[PDB]
This record gives structure tokens, C-alpha cells and sequence, in this order.
DNA sequence: TATATACTAAGAAC
DNA sequence: CGTTTCATTGTTGTTCTTAGTATATA
DNA sequence: CAATGAAACGGAACAGTCAG
């Protein structure tokens, strides 16, 4: 609602390339303090899960914004929204973005159909 | 070694409130002791080897901040080919006066522990 | 007084 | 299949050139 | 002293298997 932050999150897609190792090795550090051990049979509820489960789980308001470009989004029975990301990796880690300020499965379906799942739809000039 | 390798030397020198202002006597000082030399060696490799790579790192500091963020570490110059540019960083700090910049800018001298010295340099 | 002969000291070329 | 990282081949320092100024010599 | 190359990896998706 409005002036108030999300509570609940929805897994797209795993990413884990993009980063320098020095970048990663930082974002490792900051985030140290704040994992905790994934239980399948106590997950969170700010983070459900769907086929797909993670080693160790971070609650959104201590995590980090990533800015991520993939080929295009395609079905998947692996993550809730139905759907997840073909080719992805980390373009920037978006230390200048509150982790409310991630996008909603609004943005994610808008993205979704606005070229038949595929992100690229801008030509160049 | 292979040639197109060069040396390197990093300086680390102890920012606690121990050595600040030890000054047994008054004809010396500890910090005006290591500057000195941190001075004297950085511009005699200026000319000698231009090539080569220093850099001078602080720890036990009060203001923080390194590559990791992490507690009571200053990297005042990083790793880079030396120059003017860094021959004047020391040198603000070569004097009483400027030793009390260098304490109201970065600190008396906190706590530390050497292993993270070590992680960091 | 004119001429070149000497030198070093530059240069850049490779 | 795409992205990232690493390692290696081109890199040059030195010699010679010309300069410039130097002076005394005829 | 670095551009150029690799190699190393990171999932993406598939199916057969084994547990249960």
C-alpha cells in the first residue's frame, strides 16, 4: 500500500556472474552478519520459495539491490512467479537503491508481455 | 625475478595514543620519527626506482575507512607509482601542529588488532 | 678581422 | 552457452646526429 | 605494459534413477 515497504517477495532467478571477485568478496562481507541457515521445513515468511531453495536465506530489509540483464524471460517450474530469467548476470550492484525499491510482480508481468517474454523490444539508432 | 614485475612496499605505522605523543624526552618523537623516515624513503624511491609501488596504511585510527569498512584502519595513500601528489599528503603531517591535525582528523588512537591489520594491508 | 676548427651539448632516431 | 580471468606478445633504451657554442689561428 | 585469447563456471534444461 501506499507509504508502506513490501513484506512479502517472490524468487525469479538465480544470478551469480556479473560481479569482479573484489566485488564480490565486499558484498560477502556486508552481508556476513545477516544469513541464516535455510530450513525446508521452517521456511521464512517474508521469502517464500518455490521448487528452487537456498542454502542460507537473508531477510530483505538487510539485503542488496542487484541490477540484472538477462536474454529474455521464459516459463519456469523452479520459482514461483512462474517464470525465470535465460542468460543472467549482475550488472551493477545497486548500492544507490533501498532494498524496498525492488520491483513488483506488476513490473515483472509488464516486462513479461511486453514482447512476448523477450526484455529486448528497443531498437537501435 | 621476472623484470617486468616491480617491489612494492606498504607502510603501516601504529596510530595508537602509545607512540602519538610518547615524547620521553623533547628532542624526538616517535611518529615524528616514522613519518620521517616514511618521508625519507618514499622520496628517495621516487627517483630511484619511479617504477616500483608504495603505499601507507594507519591502523589503531578513530575515523575509518579501507577497502572492507572495517574498524580502527586508515589507508591514507593506496598502492600506486609514487608522486608529488602524495610526497605532500606526508608531509601535512610533519610537525606538532601537524600532529594535531593528524589526530583531530583521524583520531587519538583506538583500539586494533594486528590480525585485521594483517587481512587489510 | 675573417674563417674554421673543437668542443660539448644538445637532439631523435632506432 | 555466456562471462569472467589470466597469460602472453609488443614493448624500448641507446647511439648516433645535429645542433650549438666554443675558441684560437691565419 | 597491455590487448588478446581460454578456460573456467554458471547456470538451464533434461530423465533416469532411487527412495520411499
Amino acid at each position: 500500500p501506499p507509504g508502506e515497504k513490501p513484506s512479502v517477495f517472490h524468487t525469479l532467478s538465480r544470478v551469480g556472474s556479473g560481479c569482479t571477485m573484489k566485488e564480490l568478496y565486499d558484498l560477502g562481507l556486508k552481508l556476513a552478519k545477516y544469513w541464516k541457515p535455510f530450513h525446508r521445513k521452517a521456511p521464512p515468511s517474508s521469502i517464500l520459495c518455490g521448487t528452487e531453495k537456498p542454502e542460507v536465506y537473508i531477510e530483505p530489509c538487510n539485503s542488496v539491490i542487484v541490477q540484472i540483464k538477462a536474454a529474455e524471460i521464459v516459463p519456469s517450474d523452479m520459482y514461483k512467479t512462474g517464470c525465470t530469467l535465460r542468460f543472467p548476470r549482475i550488472e551493477k550492484i545497486r548500492d544507490d537503491k533501498e532494498w524496498h525499491e525492488c520491483m513488483t510482480l506488476d513490473d515483472l508481468e509488464q516486462l513479461r508481455g511486453k514482447a512476448s517474454g523477450k526484455l529486448a523490444s528497443k531498437h537501435l539508432y | 625475478y621476472k623484470y617486468s614485475g616491480r617491489d612494492s612496499l606498504i607502510f603501516l605505522v601504529d596510530a595508537s595514543k602509545a607512540m602519538f605523543e610518547s615524547q620521553s624526552e623533547d628532542e624526538l618523537t616517535p611518529f615524528d620519527m616514522s613519518i620521517q623516515c616514511i618521508q625519507s624513503v618514499y622520496i628517495s624511491k621516487i627517483i630511484s626506482s619511479d617504477r616500483d609501488l608504495l603505499a601507507v596504511v594507519f591502523y589503531g585510527t578513530e575515523k575509518d575507512k579501507n577497502s572492507v569498512n572495517f574498524k580502527n584502519i586508515y589507508v591514507l595513500q593506496e598502492l600506486d607509482n609514487p608522486g608529488a601528489k602524495r610526497i605532500l599528503e606526508l608531509d601535512q603531517f610533519k610537525g606538532q601542529q601537524g600532529q594535531k591535525r593528524f589526530q583531530d582528523m583521524m583520531g587519538h588512537g583506538s583500539d586494533y588488532s594486528l590480525s585485521e591489520v594483517l587481512w587489510v594491508c
